[PDB]
């Protein structure tokens, strides 16, 4: 049984991309573990490596609008952040005219690819904007990694 | 969380030039950058968002640009009216950040302070406790020396300085210097003066009076 | 135009509880995000929370340093948002504006600021002395008379001259903290000799933390 | 050789997502079959999940338009359908102003993460809006998993 | 220690996609080889195959600006380019006015999925602008494989 | 393929009075709920527009609201113009797909049935057959209750009635009930009675004829 | 207005075939998506058929309940849509409305509907006979006539006052099946008995699926 | 890099008649089709963008249509003025790419040539040489045959032509043929024939001069 | 309008370097995208090269054929775009357009072409003969004279007839390479004979690429 885990976000979070281990369909084992939001490979090999988040925003203050997603490695040994995987969307579109009320949207981003990983290797996904993250159901944001 | 550094923090220009001030993200934050102005006992007022669009009623000698970390606001034909600090903000990433802020000198020709001294009141004199406040009036530029002597001794530790921010019709500074002494030594001296050095006086101005005159 | 008015600040000592108000005009009120912003000069300006639109339901946010001990509603009715503080810390003292943040991204409207003092010291009044316009001593044929606004806490104290009408040669210092701990400043004035017979010259110190009020008439 | 399935749409299908599972680049073997546009697990254990739709919408009425994708499953004990993957989008945008004539505009959704599943357990790929896909061209349109 | 790539988009190119084997955070090993932009199996078998472009463009001439990704395969035998995955996106929106100045947009563009590969066959992963390619940071297009 | 619950069916409000509607998706719709109305003989008339947006020519009066699955369609001052069917519809998933509908009964004062009879016209009589009509005009509330006394004979399974939908300008009902005979049987008795009563009356009204008279 | 007017509908018997028309007005009709929905008592309203514009091919889309027994096309020529039904069933009875939904939203606009009946039953007219205005028994000073509308298939009937003149004081009650399978009902008006000398009144009755036509004069 | 087919090359149509013109794509290239005119000496003008969209100022009679890999444009009421070379673009794709392009001939009544000859100046015999030319003007339809005749004799290999694009106002060609010679050669004969043949004479016109006269 | 003029073509040996101009006027120019587009009677139209807005940092690209050899750049200041090329091929001959690209689509507005031949042959001016109005042999009422320009290389020349004055009638013939190398071309125009007396008719032939400029008159 190889090492593997499937987090979700926190439902019960704070305008924040927290990370939750247990849940129903979930998997958090075989010596991956999940630390400071985190996930922290057990032994060397490779991995597939994968997220998705869900953004639901409102109103579009400008065309510039910006939302990113990122899979950041940091190796025991460097210790440096380094993006394996990052997608940038731009939600907007229009401009919201004013004296006009703002209307919701919805942007999904996925990410994913196969990496060489080392052992005490850590793997964040993160976004730019956590207010405007949307888990008001499941299977909507997600972050992942098995060993093959 | 994202760091937004305005270096350098003070900027000082005469008038008709250019300035531009400074500000840099610690990361890619796209063209959501924001800036700022706030002139004294004021609140902060937007003057440009995204980089560069400007809002209405800006003067157009406001201008700003950059994209991804590195950006700058650009005020061409600067006027006293523009002394301010500037701020920037980012608004790519939650929760939304600003820069410390540059501070604007809109510079001036040399202006020499108007020393006046103020001996403590008789109402202060019942409490025990005696003021004395020297005023030095628009001036330009910030740098001064306040010197206490009372009956020519020359004072130390028992004085507070307080400078105004820049004015901005007249682009001069003001400041007072406070002599704070008890009721006791008070009455125990007779000349008090206050010698003002600056730039614009060849030699030091002094202002004195003799307790208990006029 | 557009306003903002915030109001509710004062002294509190630590783990107190204060609460601010907003009150807006000029703007769809329930279109619109509500926030509050303070100011120190160590820390600079900080975002506090946000209250969003009806449509969002009220979606809140706080500053990871008020997380907790900070509540921001809004009631559309009266145009109003509120910051209820509690367990209040030191580091919570500043100058606070309500803000509008235009959809995520430009904070369009400010208001005027209310400042909050956390500290266990007593308030204190200050007490007005004139500074007397001198005679001789009027690099002629300019005066300057004033108003020592001393030993009085916390910040701040407003200083009017002619209860407004006189604007013109006005500089109130920046206050100064003395080692007695309270604070001392001076409210100056330049005019002209000539008006000093005919005109009337008061300065109105205010300092509502201690429902101060004085109204010093400077004359020679 | 492992279970394993990649299913496509049904391009002679009808305003209607129907998993085909017999073309030239499809799978459909080791046990894993297609049964009422579900698949079926064989065995227990860790899934790779994933699927594609891609929209081809025209006009948009309102910002409100929504396009949804959804991975379900349903346990053979519980026996009720739980959201695995699920992501949302909105095409939409600006309102075409009427006398104005529609404009097509194309929406991809994609979807995939690794899941411990149970024999038996079925598997749905299920969109909101069959009437805006795009099967024109193939590779478009795609169900898919893999035991590991 | 099976078949695997994961290349990435040379930085250094020209208005070009153009895979690079030989970076930090890739992979070329066990046989298999890029050739002439095309990874190449080595051997038969199941195979993850997976890539992202991400387009930052300018302006929005009209609503029908369309952006393609598209990941084909070549069989030694048959020796015709067949779409094994396949996604369109219509970044635009609104139509940049005249007077009015290009604004910049992104979109990223995700495709992923198991196929049952022949040695020697080629794949290739294309996107139709190469000219809108943004890779002024890492992890943002990218083209991998792996055998399971 | 969505389902849309409008419980209840029924709602009856005294004008000036504002009414809600409930429509209710068993999924997820968005904001994807248009609401109708439908007047007596008319074609569904689209009032509101994903979930609050209310067309143009539609009185302000109307509004709505809701999000994810619950919605509410609102009328405040209602009025007898308002008198209809109202269905909600969803747009969020194919194939479009409506709610079974609710009918808006706006009160009135209460008013008693104006009582009419008609015996069977002769050319009916040819065919050897006896329709005998009782109509009550314009009451309210809808509830009423018709007897037929033939020679004082009280009758039992020989007439039906017919109800109007309520009146859109006097909020009343109207109903007709008919007796129906064999031309033999008719003629074989002399007085028939209709007997109606209703909770605008103190006691029974009842319209009566002979046969063969006047 | 824009205007929809469909036409065509009728009684036919299980199995049947019958085509039905809607000619469009005050849109551009080739841009619009065209839809047939019809309505009964039992299921309510029901989106039958789709036929989208021509930029799209047809893109024609039918409600399960009628896939590969109904057809919908348009002649943008004439602005007009079809459903031409075949393999008729009891079900399919029903008031069919051509409709504009508006690009994948809301149903724009209506047309008045139109009526098919699938059913075995034969074609029966109606015989109309008069309720004529009693004397005293007029509760003074309003008058009560009607005509009863007797022993008709299928509905519907319509019936008319003064070939459409006469208007208000008409209640035309619902139609009613009776045992014998046939439908009765009454239209009544209610009227002042001063005009009853002076006033004709006639009931304008048609039930097009028999041609009848009828318009019994009433008096007292 | 997306290849663009349009055949057939050539077009020719009556005016009045409406024409259509084809571009394939080899590959998926959606809406994004453009197509232009290019006039003699004249650079493209865009017509139409995107299929089907106008640009303004261009005739109404003008529409295109297609999506997908085939695309038409269309002029209907074809006038001379139409007369150019149309070209389709790609912007699906990068690089853009262009069609081969499809000329436009719009017909006309048979006209035939007005012919005219030209003897070589004398300026030109100075330098050894002779060019003679004949002249073939505003003709319909564009097949003629030039042939020369040097006292009698018929000539071969010692001419070229050079026919212009279709007039745009009176839908003729015009072509020259030029007679090379030695100024030896061409002193040593005397009679210069053009003669030309086309559809529009019943018998070939030819045009003479006799060397040295008038 | 919206005008594009380009210049700086003319003959160059192989492997030579040329460069070529544009200037722009009636749109921002800064905002826009210019191009080269270059086009050849073997080759059609062919993109060479665009160069971008500042907002994009310049973003510079290249036609596969030029990569390498070709460098496109803008000065925003004077509205002007520039091609230098080097190493030039004898393909690269052709007719090269100054144009705008609208934001990735459209050519939006196109120069009038300057003309490169690479080239190693040398510059050749033409001779101007006249073609006299004949006599009698003038299909009366209606005159036909000309001018031959013969001899010349490369192409082109530019004919005029009464410095710009005498426009209808005229018939610039394309040039036609003779076996010699050369290029031989006829312009005629047809008048009324009745006008040979009293006006004058002067061709102004051109050749930039050897500064040859004639102005033969023609007359009987």
């Amino acid at each position: 049984d190889k090492p593997v885990a499937h987090v979700v976000a926190n439902p019960q979070a704070e305008g924040q991309l927290q990370w939750l281990n247990r849940r129903a369909n979930a998997l958090l084992a075989n010596g991956v573990e999940l630390r400071d939001n985190q996930l922290v490979v057990p032994s060397e090999g490779l991995y597939l490596i994968y997220s998705q988040v869900l953004f639901k925003g409102q109103g579009c203050p400008s065309t510039h609008v910006l939302l990113t997603h990122t899979i950041s490695r940091i190796a025991v040994s460097y210790q440096t952040k380094v993006n394996l995987l990052s997608a940038i969307k731009s939600p907007c579109q229009r401009e919201t005219p004013e004296g006009a009320e703002a209307k919701p949207w919805y942007e999904p981003i996925y990410l994913g690819g196969v990496f060489q990983l080392e052992k005490g290797d850590r793997l964040s996904a993160e976004i730019n904007r956590p207010d405007y993250l949307d888990f008001a159901e499941s299977g909507q944001v997600y972050f992942g990694i098995i060993a093959l | 969380d994202i760091l937004l550094t305005q270096s350098p923090a003070i900027l000082s220009v005469s008038p008709g030039e250019r300035v531009s001030f400074s500000c840099r993200a610690s990361q890619f934050v796209g063209s959501s950058i924001h800036w700022y102005q706030q002139r004294t006992n004021g609140s902060p007022r937007l003057l440009i968002k995204y980089a560069s669009e400007s809002m209405s009623g800006i003067p157009s000698r406001f201008s700003g640009s950059g994209s991804g970390t590195d950006f700058t606001l650009s005020i061409n034909t600067v006027e006293s009216e523009d002394i301010a600090d500037y701020y920037c903000q980012q608004s790519h990433s939650w929760p939304f950040t600003f820069g410390s802020g540059t501070n604007l000198e809109v510079k001036r020709t040399v202006a020499a302070p108007s020393v006046f001294i103020f001996p403590p009141s008789d109402e202060q004199l019942k409490s025990g406790t005696a003021s004395v406040v020297c005023l030095l009036n628009n001036f330009y530029p910030r740098e001064a020396k306040v010197q206490w002597k009372v009956d020519n001794a020359l004072q130390s530790g028992n004085s507070q300085e307080s400078v105004t921010e820049q004015d901005s019709k007249d682009s001069t500074y003001s400041l007072s210097s406070t002599l704070t002494l008890s009721k006791a030594d008070y009455e125990k001296h007779k000349v008090y003066a206050c010698e003002v050095t600056h730039q614009g006086l060849s030699s030091p101005v002094t202002k004195s009076f003799n307790r208990g005159e006029c | 135009e557009v306003k903002l008015e915030e109001s509710g600040g004062g002294l509190v000592q630590p783990g107190g509880s204060m609460k601010l108000s907003c009150v807006a005009s000029g703007f769809i009120f329930s279109n619109h995000w509500m926030n509050w912003v303070r100011q120190s000069p160590e820390k600079g300006l900080e975002w506090v929370a946000e209250i969003r639109s009806k449509s969002i339901n009220s979606a809140t946010h706080y500053a990871e340093s008020v997380k907790g001990r900070f509540t921001i509603s809004r009631d559309d009715s009266k145009s109003a948002v509120y910051l209820q503080m509690t367990d209040l810390r030191t580091e919570d003292t500043g100058v606070y504006y309500c803000s509008r943040n235009y959809y995520g991204s430009t904070y369009d409207y400010w208001g005027q600021g209310t400042t909050l003092t956390v500290s266990s010291a007593s308030t204190k009044g200050p007490s007005v002395f004139p500074l007397a316009p001198s005679s001789k001593s009027t690099s002629g044929g300019t005066a300057a008379l004033g108003c020592l606004v001393k030993d009085y806490f916390p910040e701040p104290v407003t200083v009017s001259w002619n209860s407004g009408a006189l604007t013109s040669g006005v500089h109130t210092f920046p206050a100064v903290l003395q080692s007695s701990g309270l604070y001392s400043l001076s409210s100056v004035v330049t005019v002209p000799s000539s008006s000093l017979g005919t005109q009337t010259y008061i300065c109105n110190v205010n300092h509502k933390p201690s429902n101060t009020k004085v109204d010093k008439k400077v004359e020679p």
